[PDB]
DNA sequence: GGAGGCCAAGATCTCAATTTCGTACAAGAAATC
């Protein structure tokens, strides 16, 4: 509804943006609040300069190092910038079968 | 001189379709995609290009205005110069190769021509590729059924005399068998098409050629209808476009820029808008756009980008923002010492 | 002049990239993106701007940045793909209303687009479509991560005019070892002869802009060149 | 000017962050009327990193005031315990004070 | 003098100098191979094309525009007194031997039916259309340096300024009338000696594995199967020796495989 | 009588077929207009 009343208000002030495109619109904005709660969370983890935190993301959408197009990119930037080192090096619970393709 | 990029979104109106002859194929008409069927397509930043600097070539023809007879002052050589920057004349000042620089008094008089460059002078626009956002934002649209009119409405069939009803009957008829010898002729084809995968190469010295001479068959039997050349009774294929409403991300920028030529630019932005369509399907009122570009330029030296403004351009009007894009317009407004003739 | 890093930057392909016979450099993408920052074409001043950024090899004459190396994962590979730059003479182009064409007898003479001077243009470029373009390079992780991302540059050739190898999502992740000029005696990039480096035989100069100065002698590796995105950011 | 040295004179275990925070807040804080956006990850001392360009304004025009609203009950808590010393310390340099406020 | 266009003029066109005519001093560069006039000696011919553009062509191009149908026989019955040109020949290849100056004229049926008997005396002509000029390359043993013209085709400009001289096997471009840029000459690229040795290797291989390889590199290069597929189905055919044998490039993999499935 | 323009003719050929699906919550403070 969101979505559907913000597009009210889209068609009424005469923009012309489709019921989807404000749906998009409205995932997006939901996805970077997504996006800034988990880095609160992440937050939590070290307050003092002292502080180690072994971050433990259980979610399989959270994205993989190895998968740069993955849809919920976005999330990889929950990770600060100086810790994402160890986010490339990163142990890997469920992981996805990678092979030694000739065609590399 | 500033470097002007243009970031913004194209937000799609009405589905936005391309034909790019590598996209389509036999299986049907598909986007550019860089990659599979399950990569992601883009709108050629080339389209885009194109349309732009036909814009601005309308722009420079409404401000030169036409002659005293009525007749733009332009010939075929100028107007390829502009449009397409091919010299169909040989007369053009072919710049020594190895200095950048080149042309600054071409680039002077001719703004479209430094905008978008000739051959031989590079152009300062480069108008990048309008990617979609999302995953799911471009769609199999048009596609339908060239319906026999008078199948559909049987109140247009009081309107044929009948020396023409006996015609419309004849063309019917003549449709109907020579689509099905068509579809017999297909049918030994794909058989054939079937047989090359076992291919020897003994027969496929002649399969290829008997294929060819079944094609050949198929348009001798079109050549025989007497009526009518084309079944009309046609299934249109669907053409893949961007979906309406979805959100392109676009990266246009001007290189290094007098006022003069980010004036012309602008305009020929504002002159888009009067009819903000890229690509082709007009008929299906494809290419319609709406599309909001910030206007950021770097910072002398340093590596930032400042916000001039932006451009918002919709169907309730162009929405020029920022006091320097202003500037830019007004100065290519003035400034009338523009030579576009040679 | 600042502390130079051995970063490799990760960019997704997002049209066909379209290679000059020699492999577009991660140098000369950033020499046109500084040309266009600091709003100056003068060869000289962008180079001295671009070795602030750049590491600059003075006893080997080139810069610390590798030629194009194309990411492939398992799901979309390297792909022939051909640019196609099109004329479009449109009706609206061919119409009195925006050049005088020359008249017989009130009949417009119609522009032979089938051949000559004034034909449509159907040029065909090849194109590779990998899903990743990868260079490495020793410099300056945030002036480049800003150029990649806000200058108007693209991997291969004319990227101004056929928007060829546009990218987006540009990534940089810090290397552990400097493969921008050597690795394993292999030559990543366009090095002069003399150097040692087995690869290619080429003609084009060393530092970019790659068409304005003499072309000597260098050593270039392939053209295309294919790594697994997961080989790539393995570092 | 006293500002260069802040945590060294006073003495505080500064970090280039710190200062390029004080820096660009001070920066930001000149003009007048924007709005400044800073996104300060936790380590960086937010609270020092908004109150030092405070103190050190404050020595041009000395009758402004830096209203600093924190949502949560315990952001406020810990940060006013924690620049209770802190802030004055500080000012004790340059001679300024601190009339600190308790307003909720 | 050393050009790839005075090559190929001497010695496939310099058959037709007996129907040239003494050309005309000149002072300004051959519109059709763009070199200067210092290396025409200052000579040149004078000419009009159909578009009504006052051309210089010099001794090696001018012989791509002349009509000498008593020689190159009749290309169009319509104008019985205009024969076939160099510059005009669409699906006419040949191989010039440089260092030999002969030539071999991999021309089609059609093209040897309309060449008069007078024609075959001063030019070897091999009949092959142009799908049969890569099974000439392979089986032939040709000797280098040699520009090979793919085919003649109709922009003789392009042609004339696209011509590259064939060093070693490594390395044959094969010019068919396309602007040779930089950014298309792997189009133009054969190598005919990674070629040869792939197709040595592919003997080791059934006809089975034989199509299913060709096939899933031509997939694999025009994206069609991920490289995961491509990967799997190499393995599963033992076929990792004749992938390590193809090119890198997605482009030199389908040229190397028309050449594999023409032979 | 020369100069534009419209139209027909010219050699065979090179290649590959996806099979739809996002995202599923909590509470900070309050003289609210
Ligand atoms: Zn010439």
């Amino acid at each position: 509804m969101k979505a559907e009343s913000l597009y009210g208000y889209l068609k009424e002030r005469g923009y012309s943006r489709t019921f989807e495109a404000v749906n998009r619109n409205i995932y997006l904005e939901n996805l970077r609040k997504v996006i800034r709660k988990a880095k609160q969370s992440v937050g939590r983890g070290i307050r003092s300069e002292n502080d180690t935190v072994r971050i433990i993301i259980l979610d399989p959408r959270f994205p993989e190092p190895t998968d740069l197009s993955s849809k919920h990119r976005s999330l990889e930037h929950i990770i600060p910038v100086r810790f994402r080192r160890e986010y490339r090096s990163c142990e890997i619970l469920s992981p996805a079968y990678f092979e030694e393709d000739i065609q590399c | 001189m500033r470097t002007l990029n243009f970031n913004g979104k194209i937000s799609t109106l009405e589905p936005l379709t391309v034909t790019v002859k590598n996209a389509v194929s036999t299986s049907g008409h598909r986007l550019p995609r860089n990659g599979g069927f399950n990569a992601a397509p883009y709108f050629p930043g080339t389209s885009i290009r194109g349309t732009l600097r036909h814009a601005a070539h309308k722009v420079i023809v409404d401000r030169v205005g036409l002659n005293a007879d009525g007749k733009s002052p332009f010939d075929l050589a100028e107007h390829f110069m502009l449009a397409q920057g091919v010299d169909i004349n040989g007369e053009a000042e072919t710049f020594a190769p190895g200095e950048i620089n080149a042309g600054a008094e071409l680039r002077s008089k001719n703004p479209l021509i430094s905008l978008f460059g000739r051959w031989g002078l590079s152009g300062k626009v480069g108008i990048g590729n309008a990617i979609p956002d999302g995953d799911n934002q471009w769609g199999m649209f048009g596609g339908g059924a060239r319906s026999i009119m008078f199948q559909r409405d049987e109140s247009l069939m009081e309107f044929l005399e009948t020396d023409q009803v006996d015609r419309l009957e004849r063309l019917l008829e003549e449709q109907a068998e020579a689509s099905v010898d068509i579809s017999q002729i297909k049918t030994e084809q794909d058989a054939l098409k079937k047989a090359m995968k076992s291919a020897d190469k003994d027969t496929k010295a002649e399969l290829q050629i008997k294929v060819r001479e079944l094609d050949e068959k198929i348009q001798a039997r079109k050549d025989q209808k007497q009526e009518s050349r084309e079944s009309i009774r046609r299934p249109i294929d669907p053409y893949e476009a961007f979906i309406t409403g979805a959100e392109l991300s676009h990266r246009m920028s001007i290189k290094n820029a007098t006022d003069e030529e980010a004036g012309l630019f602008i305009s020929a932005l504002i002159r888009f808008a009067a009819e903000p369509r890229f690509g082709g399907h007009a008929n299906h009122n494809c290419g319609l756009v709406e599309a909001h570009w910030t206007v950021t330029t770097w910072k002398p030296g340093e590596l930032v980008p400042v916000t001039l403004g932006e451009i918002v351009i919709t169907p309730n009007g162009v929405e020029i923002t920022g006091d320097e894009l202003f500037a830019m317009v007004k100065a290519f407004n003035e400034n009338q010492s523009f030579d576009f003739t040679a | 002049m600042l502390n130079f890093k051995p970063y490799r930057v990760i960019m997704s392909s997002l049209t066909p990239v379209v290679i000059s016979g020699i492999a577009p450099s991660l140098d000369g993408i950033l020499y046109e993106a500084l040309s266009q920052a600091i709003p100056s074409n003068e060869p000289g001043v962008v180079l001295a701007r671009l070795k602030e950024i750049l590491l600059f090899n003075d006893e080997l004459g080139v810069f610390h940045a590798s030629s194009l190396r194309f990411g492939i994962t398992p799901e979309q590979g390297i792909g022939a793909t051909t640019s196609m730059r099109c004329d479009y003479l449109s009706p609206e182009k061919l119409s009195t209303a925006m050049f005088s064409p020359r008249t017989r007898r009130g009949l417009f003479t119609r522009v032979l687009l089938t051949g000559g001077p004034t034909k449509r243009r159907m040029t065909t470029r090849p194109a590779y479509s990998a899903p990743y373009l990868t260079f490495d390079f020793v410099g300056s992780s945030e002036a480049v991560e800003i150029l990649l991302n806000h200058a108007h540059v693209g991997v291969g050739y004319d990227y101004f005019s056929a928007a060829n190898g546009e990218f987006n999502n540009v990534t940089i992740l810090p290397l552990d070892i400097d493969t921008s000029i050597s690795n394993e005696g292999m030559a990543l990039r366009p090095v002069p002869v003399n150097s040692g480096l087995n690869g290619i035989k080429g003609v084009s100069p060393l530092i970019p802009p790659y068409f304005v100065g003499e072309k000597l002698n260098i050593v270039h590796p392939a053209p295309v060149r294919t790594q697994l995105i997961s080989s790539l950011l393995r570092g | 000017m006293n500002t260069s040295a802040v945590f060294e004179s006073a003495g505080l275990s500064l970090r280039k962050v710190q200062q390029d925070y004080i820096e660009a807040a001070a920066g930001a804080l000149t003009q007048d009327h924007k709005v400044a956006l800073i996104s300060a990850e936790t380590g960086v001392g937010k609270t020092l990193g908004y109150l030092v360009p405070a103190l050190l304004i404050l020595l041009k025009n000395p009758e402004a005031k830096f209203v600093i609203a924190t949502n949560s009950h315990a952001l406020m808590h810990q940060i006013f315990r924690s620049d209770r010393p802190l802030l004055e310390q500080i000012a004790e340099q340059c001679g300024i004070k601190v009339t600190f406020s308790r307003l909720m | 003098m050393n050009h790839p266009v005075e090559s190929v003029y001497s010695a496939l066109t310099s058959i037709l100098l007996p129907y040239m005519g003494e050309p005309v001093p000149v002072q300004r560069n051959c519109s059709c191979c763009g070199r200067a006039p210092s290396e025409f000696d200052g000579v040149g011919f004078e000419l009009v094309n159909a578009y009504r553009e006052r051309v210089v062509h010099c001794r090696p191009c001018q012989t791509f525009f002349v009509s000498a149908p008593e020689l190159m026989g009749v290309e169009n019955p319509k104008k019985p007194t205009t024969g076939q040109k160099f510059g005009m020949w669409s699906g006419v290849g040949a191989v010039i031997n440089v260092e030999d100056n002969s030539s071999v004229l991999l021309a089609p049926q059609g093209v040897v039916n309309k060449l008069p008997e007078h024609f075959f005396d001063h030019v070897e002509v091999i009949t092959a259309t142009s799908g049969q000029h890569l099974e000439y390359l392979f089986n032939t043993e040709l000797k280098f340096p040699l520009i090979y013209i793919q085919n003649f085709g109709v922009k003789t400009y392009e042609l004339v300024r696209s011509l590259r001289v064939s060093l070693s096997a490594d390395a044959i471009y094969t010019c068919a009338d396309q602007l040779l840029t930089r950014q298309n000459e792997v189009l133009y690229m054969l190598d005919l000696k990674k070629a040869k040795e792939l197709h040595q290797e592919i003997k080791n291989y059934s006809k089975k594995e034989m199509d299913i390889f060709i096939r899933t590199v031509t997939l694999l290069a025009y994206s069609r199967i991920t490289p995961e597929a491509a990967s799997n189905e190499f393995k599963k055919n033992n076929l990792i020796p004749l992938l390590l044998l193809l090119p890198t490039d997605p482009h030199q993999r389908l040229s190397i495989l028309h050449l594999l499935k023409k032979v």
